[PDB]
């Protein structure tokens, strides 16, 4: 995998790759690594595939119950904390999952990174997966709080695409979301290699 | 010590069309350098709408198919209807994950129709990570079956081919061809090829002979 | 591999399949395993492919050189002792299981030699991963002083059994008959599997592959 | 393997089973483990097939030269000594026990054990994996001053009893009798094996 | 069982017209040592299904008692129902996998022969739960030695008379004795038919050792 | 795996009076890719080529040491090398390192100088020769390449069609291997000419 | 863990190396040089095992120098790179192998500016740009993003700046100073060291 | 250990050596390995001393209760079954073979082997580490229908031959004879042991 | 690998912690806080295993808070430190132990300023000054050199400065920003973060 998310003046954008690898072999190249929990919650996936799928769906299962119980929807802080606690119950058992939680609650735009270890931090920028270092490089070189929706779409697209070029285990397509005040809207599902040729003029 | 697993071979393939689903496999059951039986098809009818294909450790595949069978009955007594293709695929994911720390050494592929009558295929790993796709192969010869399907069904790496929709006839030959190729290279693939066709009419089985060496 | 040897009334007969495996994938469908040593001494090789190839070629190289220096019909017992002393020196690291058969002034002879350098002389034998299938057929149907054709059929059956029952065995059964008169290397004697015919055409009209760079060098 | 040698007045008797094994499989059900070292010196083979045979060859090589240099048939003592020396020099690398028995003019019929590189003369000797199951029998069934025919039965009986019990022993019984007059090689087949308690 | 003590080698199975025939030698080995050369590795489950077992003998005797009681329990009800060969096969499969999944396996390979409803039954059961049906069956070294023989005959002649099956089985026991170091020359033949199960007393396969003179 | 470290894909195909050889252009260390224009096919003569898949060092080392021996052959002998002879020369070179082998599995494709005949072969990492009338494959995606070639290859292909077939076989097998790609290079060998092409392969 | 980087332009090669001499948890030196002068127009940047780097680098350095004395002219950047490749590859399947990762920058009067990348396994590759060390994982993408083969020296130093700023921001290790030198037609020019 | 049991008409004979060992040291040179389970059922002990003795106690416990509940002397079949069950239930945790022999009114004199958790009745049975060295002897020296005195000699001879060969066997031979009339316990001392070939 | 430091004076406790959230080779965060508020006058600084630190620190944090609600007054810095010591020590000989190294700073209305050091083994020691992490090896000597028990806050911040400058100069890891807070009679005061 490669996975990225950053926030700016117009919300939070989220971009992932779509490659699934078994050993040295590409098992799936059209793998969905974003989970759309509610209209304004978003989860990314990295690590052991079945671990990610199950556990973030189990978070989604609980974010559902919270809304039906409290009748007021769940906060971003609550969700990412609940996932961290699920991870902590299975300590030192070999679960491999790296996830970022995105959303919009009363506190504004919420961005969170949750580990399989239990690690949980809030921030402006995060990147997970085997190609996170490449995604970071292009992100930082060309980031400012004063990005426009078009500039941010360019950056997140660029960051995954360039990461997938260097990373053996990243490829397929870029899947991008814009987290707006009134929920996320899915931006694009663009082929990675097509972009790399476009960026090569 | 003692190993709870054995490798028994077998490759399983599924392809989705407009109103049909195909699940195909070899009939070879093996262990080490010996063949257990030449008459072991991996396709299994679950409902009139859904068919499963299991490969890997046959002990796991047998017990798992029996779990699904029982779970299908449990659902229908409780819900007053048949478990849909998508529901079976969702249930299979959870069953496989309940064994995350002592997994079924198993490669499952689900083939059937969705609620709109359209063809649906679900590909799994031994631990329950799954998604829907147009075509997928699992098992010992899956890497042999995949690239040809990627090129012909996905139209990948081609410039001015007009992108013709997938027909039953064409997919049938495609299924036959990839297995004929795999039987020539994979030592665990051979004997016979069984194809299960899922349609609105139901399940029809077809058998084509393969290399017996 | 399945390889086998058989003694009959008028000479010896050697058998082999034609399959080679890299990992668990059939690399070669038509590789030759019955190797030339002398004009009337032949050797079947099982195990590490390159190892059975070099040992057998080395033995043949030493056997021609021996026949040149003596001016005599090479002895199969000479082949067997050269082979085993070479293999014993390498302490089984050269993975070559060999069935050597031929005709001497002392009549028809059949030996088997294992990678560690042990040997045995016998009327019938089988080596390789399909050896179990072949000895089964031999212990079942072998008789002393068989006719060439009765001996040729049993050997085919022994290799066939190996091909069909063993996953590391396939292709055609190769035979080599050695008589006090001469040697006939009947390559692809019997061929059980056939699938060359099909009905799937996968052609691509010149220009479907996208190209970025073209270069032509005139000759 | 099961191998055995017995001493009598005129010479010796040497017996063996006819099996070679790799794991649980038998690869040769009719193998003669009685290799000549000289004209009236034989040796009984056990252990690693390749290791044993290699020792047998070099022993037979040196005894041929030694025999010619002395212009006389090699002493059984001499024979045993050369096998003992190769076995000792490569005790970690060669893994085989060889019983050496024969006849010479100086000392008559003799039986020698060389396991691991030691040397001992015995009135009779057993060896191989199947020897474990017949230690009790040979101690009870032995008499000093047995006739050639009695020694022949004694070895046959003991090897039969071992082969039936031992999974690594099987096939036929190869017998050689070495005297002043020469070597008598005979084979005891399946129908001809002495019967005992089998349940 | 983590490490088996006393084991039995290959069990044979092949189905003829109007029944099934099973063979297994009367040997129980302790490692390489032939410990018991007159013990039965076959049982009559009921009048329709029979069983020969490879591997650990104590595990076989345990399974022999559990199956023995199940048949007794069923005979007590006398409700016109009995276990079919397939039913015994299905139970055994479920038993082995269950024990295997608790990491405490019954160290056995099984061949189940049966006759019911005019159809012959032959089923294979592994210690890991591997189960299937085949016209001919051979466990352990039999799978490498006897199984090739059976298949080559059944290819040329799918239907065999009871006599033809018997002589084929005796021929296979000959190969097994020659080639298996963990085998013995005392064996039994079991047969299912319309009449029921018949286990025959101590048998020996005819051996020939004339190739012992063909080394000069 | 040791071969897995660097990855790579080499393939050869036969046609009507012609041969084709193809390789990926990737140079990468396990996790990352370093170079996009790495060489794996090397000309051992006009109309004779060797493609090398495996550990990048041994790929280069074998190519340089084979050239050493080839040039001495072509100087001592008064001729250019026949395809069978190169195969045997690579076989000897590799087998010499029997118990410390070069981690590469070579593919030889060419036309016999003088005689015209097409020749293809692949070898072990310890020098076992494989000669076929159709195709040979080597690399981390052997299984993928086998699946394509078996399904795609035909007995009498003209240069135009052969290039398309070997390309499509390489393109799609590489797209299933995570350690192969970054472009594909194809050499088509005829009597009159040699045609070299880099394809528009996936750059992910 | 150290860092090397090279950027090749149309008529020049820009190289940079960190100046840290680290042992366990301490920085022993602030001003250590990881560049070696082989010729008037060849630099060899070495990285890896502590004792092995300098010994190997100097051995190659002294032989390129030996060639110059024995022939009255220097080795071409290619011939140099291929020589150092041979020496490493020959020690690979030996009892003592060298765990060194290196970067050779040079200017040929015929071929022009050259940049060579080499594994500790001794695989050689020519590249328009390359970087060694864990920092490469964070900088190769920046390089991939803004590199054009027609980059000017003014823009190249600015591109190196962008890469080194990333190592300060995201890289866990403390590398505050770097050696910066340019090779061209006139030779090797020491440039203002970039400090943070 | 070496342990042995033989069946005759009126009952059975049970013999054992008298050694217990830890490594190369013997810690008890006079130990009786013939434990009563009931009044006319004995068992012969081998393997782990603690494991064996523990099985012997629980077997004797259950057979006492079982005997009282049936108000009849326990069947030898029943005895063998209880020892067999404990041995099977803890085959990985308990490491001992126990020969169970005795006499009852229903089936006379009987001999049972229970090694590893299996159950088999035999005309005679041997066990222990020293059993390996006497497999050949017992097969050759056995006759069906031996008198009490002959059976007594047969066990004595076989155990003597095993003890001399086996390093883990030594001491004296403990013999018990179980008939309808009762139990006769006798000891065969060092001076009284039968002589064979010793070289 | 992280850094914690505490300096206790006559009437105040100065504490500082680095602000890096590191994963493998990257700095995920520049502004992460490793201080936990337990009371109005108790801070718990935690360091160690990634998932274990926050979970353990918050568990103790929530129980000190529970005590406040249940009793109307807060735990003394000593009682707090001894509570957290008990909880770690009880998990030591268990199936899952916490690999956390911590520093408790506090002000008692009776005893005064307090600084507690704790192992991952759960050994507790009261100290005039202490530091956690590999940086301690380089800074404990500086602290030993210039520390007097009568140090003023102005001089203590200057002493912390001297210690943090050493981490920039000699420590291999990149820790450019630190949290600095002082505990006294009036409570916890956020102080200007020291950046480099
Ligand atoms: C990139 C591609 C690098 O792996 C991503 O991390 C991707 C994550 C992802 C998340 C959701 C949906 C799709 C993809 N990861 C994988 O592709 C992942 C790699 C992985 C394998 C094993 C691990 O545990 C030590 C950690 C990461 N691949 C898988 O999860 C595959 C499908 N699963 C298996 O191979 C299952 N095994 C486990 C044991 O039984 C045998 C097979
Ligand atoms: C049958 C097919 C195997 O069941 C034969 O033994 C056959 C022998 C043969 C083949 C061609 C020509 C003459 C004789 N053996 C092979 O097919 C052999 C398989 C093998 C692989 C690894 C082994 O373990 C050391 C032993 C046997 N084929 C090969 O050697 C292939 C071509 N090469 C490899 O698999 C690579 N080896 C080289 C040796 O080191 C291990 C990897
Ligand atoms: C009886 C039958 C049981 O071994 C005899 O000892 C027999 C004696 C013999 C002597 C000369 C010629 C033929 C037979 N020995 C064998 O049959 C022998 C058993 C053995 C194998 C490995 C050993 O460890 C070094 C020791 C003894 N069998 C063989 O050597 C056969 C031909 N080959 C193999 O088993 C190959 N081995 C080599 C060593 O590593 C395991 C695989
Ligand atoms: C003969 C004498 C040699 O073993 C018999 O088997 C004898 C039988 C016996 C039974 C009941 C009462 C007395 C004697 N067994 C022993 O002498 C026995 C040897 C043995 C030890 C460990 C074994 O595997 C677990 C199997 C057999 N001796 C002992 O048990 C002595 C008293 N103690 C030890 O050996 C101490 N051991 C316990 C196991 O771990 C190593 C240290
Ligand atoms: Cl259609
Ligand atoms: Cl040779
Ligand atoms: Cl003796
Ligand atoms: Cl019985
Ligand atoms: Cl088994
Ligand atoms: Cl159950
Ligand atoms: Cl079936
Ligand atoms: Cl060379
Ligand atoms: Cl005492
Ligand atoms: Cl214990
Ligand atoms: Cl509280
Ligand atoms: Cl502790
Ligand atoms: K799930
Ligand atoms: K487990
Ligand atoms: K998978
Ligand atoms: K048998
Ligand atoms: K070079
Ligand atoms: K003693
Ligand atoms: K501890």
């Amino acid at each position: 995998t490669t996975t990225l998310a950053f926030k700016f003046q117009h919300g939070v954008i989220v971009a992932v790759d779509s490659r699934a690898t078994a050993g040295s072999y590409i098992s799936s190249l059209r793998m969905n690594k974003v989970i759309e929990i509610n209209p304004y919650l978003l989860g990314t996936m990295s690590g052991c595939a079945a671990d990610c799928q199950y556990w973030e769906r189990l978070l989604a299962k609980e974010c559902r119950l919270y809304y039906l119980r409290n009748g007021e929807r769940i906060s971003v802080s609550a969700a990412s904390k609940l996932l961290s606690n699920m991870m902590l119950q299975y300590r030192g058992m070999g679960l491999s999952m790296g996830s970022m939680i995105c959303g919009w609650d009363k506190k504004g735009p919420g961005l969170y990174y949750v580990d399989d270890n239990g690690t949980r931090l809030s921030g402006q920028m995060f990147s997970t997966g085997s190609g996170n270092t490449y995604a970071y490089g292009v992100m930082d070189s060309g980031y400012r709080q004063d990005l426009s929706p078009e500039e941010a779409y360019d950056l997140g697209r660029r960051a995954i695409a360039y990461a997938t070029h260097r990373d053996n285990y990243s490829g397929g397509v870029v899947n991008m979301y814009h987290m707006k005040e009134d929920g996320w809207v899915k931006v694009e599902s663009s082929d990675v290699s097509d972009l790399l040729y476009k960026y090569g003029e | 010590r003692f190993s709870p697993y054995a490798f028994n071979g077998g490759t399983v393939l599924a392809i989705a069309g407009e109103d049909f689903s195909i699940v195909a496999s070899d009939t070879r059951l093996s262990e080490g350098f010996s063949i257990h039986t030449r008459d072991s098809p991996k396709c299994y009818k679950l409902t009139d709408k859904t068919v499963i294909g299991c490969s890997g450790f046959h002990g796991d595949c047998l017990t798992l198919t029996k779990i699904i069978e029982a779970r299908l009955k449990m659902y229908k007594h409780s819900n007053n209807k048949a478990m849909t293709t998508g529901a079976i695929a969702a249930m299979l994911s959870t069953i496989l994950y309940s064994r995350r720390f002592f997994p079924y050494y198993v490669y499952n592929i689900i083939g059937g129709l969705d609620e709109e009558g359209k063809g649906a295929v679900y590909s799994f790993d031994p631990v329950g990570s799954y998604q829907r796709d147009s075509f997928k192969a699992g098992g010992s010869a899956s890497a042999m079956l995949q690239p040809l399907l990627d090129n012909q069904v996905g139209f990948k790496n081609m410039q001015n081919v007009e992108h013709v929709p997938l027909t039953l006839d064409r997919a049938m030959r495609l299924v036959k061809d990839v297995f004929i190729s795999a039987a020539e290279r994979d030592v665990y693939t051979g004997d016979a090829l069984r194809i299960c066709i899922v349609t609105k009419e139901g399940i029809r089985e077809e058998t084509v002979p393969l290399r017996k060496d | 591999t399945t390889i086998a040897g058989l003694v009959f009334r008028d000479g010896v007969i050697l058998g082999a399949d034609t399959r080679a495996t890299n990992d668990s994938v059939v690399a070669d469908k038509s590789c030759e395993k019955i190797h030339f040593i002398a004009p009337k001494i032949y050797c079947c090789g099982a195990g590490v492919a390159a190892d059975t190839e070099m040992t057998t070629r080395m033995a043949a190289s030493k056997m021609e050189l021996h026949a040149l220096s003596t001016g005599r019909e090479p002895r199969v017992a000479t082949v067997t002792r050269i082979l085993r002393q070479t293999l014993f020196r390498y302490q089984g690291h050269v993975g070559a299981s060999l069935v050597v058969g031929g005709v001497d002034l002392n009549g028809p002879q059949l030996y088997e030699v294992h990678p560690h350098g042990s040997y045995s002389r016998l009327p019938f034998t089988a080596l390789g991963s399909g050896q179990g299938a072949a000895v089964a057929l031999l212990e079942d149907r072998f008789q002393p002083n068989m006719t060439l054709e009765a001996a040729q059929e049993l050997l085919v059956e022994a290799i066939t059994a190996g091909i069909l029952s063993d996953l590391g065995s396939g292709g055609n059964v190769d035979a080599c008959v050695i008589t006090a008169g001469g040697a006939k290397l009947q390559r692809a004697l019997s061929t059980p599997t056939e699938p060359v015919q099909r009905a799937g055409r996968y052609r691509f009209a010149p220009g479907t592959t996208p190209v970025l760079t073209r270069e032509v060098r005139p000759l | 393997t099961t191998i055995m040698a017995v001493e009598f007045d005129g010479g010796v008797v040497v017996g063996s089973d006819s099996r070679v094994s790799a794991g649980t499989a038998v690869v040769n059900r009719v193998f003669d483990k009685l290799s000549p070292l000289h004209q009236r010196i034989f040796c009984a083979l056990s252990g690693s097939a390749a290791d044993a045979q290699a020792i047998a060859d070099m022993a037979a090589y040196q005894l041929e030269l030694h025999g010619l240099e002395l212009e006389e048939p090699p002493l059984v003592l001499a024979a045993a000594n050369v096998v003992k020396n190769i076995s000792y020099k490569y005790r970690e690398d060669l893994l085989a026990h060889l019983i050496v028995a024969g006849w010479d003019q100086r000392e008559g019929g003799q039986v020698y054990g060389t396991m691991g590189g030691m040397l001992i003369r015995q009135p009779f000797t057993i060896g191989g994996s199947g020897s474990s199951y017949i230690y009790g029998y040979v101690d009870a069934a032995y008499k000093p001053g047995m006739t050639p025919e009695e020694c022949r039965r004694f070895t046959t009986n003991a090897i039969t009893l071992a082969m039936n019990r031992d999974g690594s022993s099987g096939g036929v019984i190869y017998l050689v009798t070495i005297t002043a007059a020469g070597v008598d090689h005979r084979v005891i087949l399946g129908d001809e094996l002495p019967k005992f308690y089998d349940e | 069982t983590q490490n088996p003590m006393v084991t039995g080698t290959s069990v044979l199975g092949v189905k003829f017209d109007g029944g099934v025939v099973i063979a297994a030698d009367m040997l129980g080995s302790y490692g390489s040592l032939a410990r018991f050369r007159n013990i039965s590795r076959i049982m009559r489950v009921n009048d329709s299904t029979m069983l020969g077992a490879s591997g650990d003998y104590a595990d076989f005797q345990y399974l022999k008692q559990v199956l023995g009681q199940m048949v007794i329990d069923e005979e007590l009800l006398g409700d016109g129902h009995s276990y079919s060969p397939r039913a015994i096969h299905s139970w055994l499969t479920r038993a082995m996998y269950s024990r295997r999944s608790k990491m405490n396996p019954l160290w056995n390979t099984m061949v189940i022969g049966g006759y019911a409803d005019g159809e012959s039954f032959l089923g294979y059961v592994d210690m890991l739960g591997v189960a299937y049906e085949a016209p001919s069956l051979a466990t352990g070294y039999g799978a490498y030695l006897a199984q090739p023989l059976l298949r080559e005959v059944l290819e040329k002649q799918p239907v065999l008379s009871q006599t033809e099956a018997r002589e084929l089985v005796e021929r296979c026991m000959r190969v097994l004795y020659y080639r298996d170091a963990r085998s013995y020359n005392r064996f039994q033949i079991a047969t299912v038919t319309e009449k029921g199960v018949e286990i025959e007393g101590p048998l020996s396969a005819q051996t020939n050792w004339d190739i012992a003179h063909m080394i000069s | 795996s040791i071969m897995s470290y660097n990855g790579g894909a080499v393939m050869a195909m036969k046609g009507k009076n012609c041969v084709a050889i193809a390789a990926d252009r990737r140079f990468g260390i396990q996790a990352q890719m370093v170079t996009t224009d790495f060489q794996k096919i090397f000309p051992m003569g006009d109309r004779l080529y060797i493609g090398l898949a495996g550990l990048a060092t041994d790929v280069q080392t074998v190519a340089q040491r084979l050239k050493f021996r080839l040039n001495l052959y072509e100087l001592k002998e008064g001729r250019q090398i026949k395809p069978y002879t190169l195969m045997s020369m690579v076989a000897n070179l590799l087998y010499e390192k029997r118990f410390g082998p070069y981690y590469t599995e070579p593919v030889i494709a060419g036309l016999d100088p003088k005689t015209f005949k097409p020749f293809i072969c692949s070898l072990d990492l310890i020098g076992c020769p494989m000669v076929t009338d159709d195709f040979v494959v080597s690399g981390t995606c052997s299984e993928q390449m086998y699946g394509m070639c078996e399904s795609l290859w035909e007995p009498n292909m003209d240069p135009e069609h052969l290039f398309e077939t070997i390309s499509q076989a390489m393109l799609n097998a590489v797209d299933r291997d995570a350690v192969s790609g970054m472009g594909v290079i194809v050499h088509v060998i005829e009597k009159d000419k040699i045609t070299t092409r880099t394809l528009k392969a996936r750059m992910d | 863990m150290e860092y090397l980087i090279g950027i090749q332009g149309p008529d020049y090669v820009l190289v940079a190396s960190d100046r840290v001499a680290a042992s366990n948890i301490v920085q022993m030196k602030d001003d250590h040089d990881k560049m070696f002068k082989m010729s008037e127009k060849i630099l060899l940047l070495c990285v890896g095992e502590a004792g092995d780097t300098v010994q190997f680098a100097e051995y190659i350095q002294k032989n390129v120098q030996l060639y110059k004395m024995r022939n009255g002219y220097e080795l071409s950047p290619t011939a140099a790179a291929n020589f150092t490749r041979r020496n490493l590859a020959d020690c690979l399947r030996s009892r003592t192998p060298y765990h060194v990762n290196l970067l050779l920058a040079g200017y040929d009067e015929h071929e022009g500016p050259a940049l060579y990348y080499m594994d500790y396994l001794a695989a050689l590759a020519k590249a328009p740009f390359a970087a060694h060390g864990y920092g490469a994982f964070l900088t190769l993408s920046i390089l991939d993003r803004y590199y054009t083969p027609t980059i000017s020296r003014e823009r190249a130093v600015e591109l190196l700046r962008k890469c080194l700023e990333e190592l300060q921001k995201r890289f866990i290790l403390n590398l505050p100073t770097f050696s910066v030198r340019v090779i061209d037609k006139d030779g090797i020019h020491n440039l203002e060291n970039i400090a943070f």
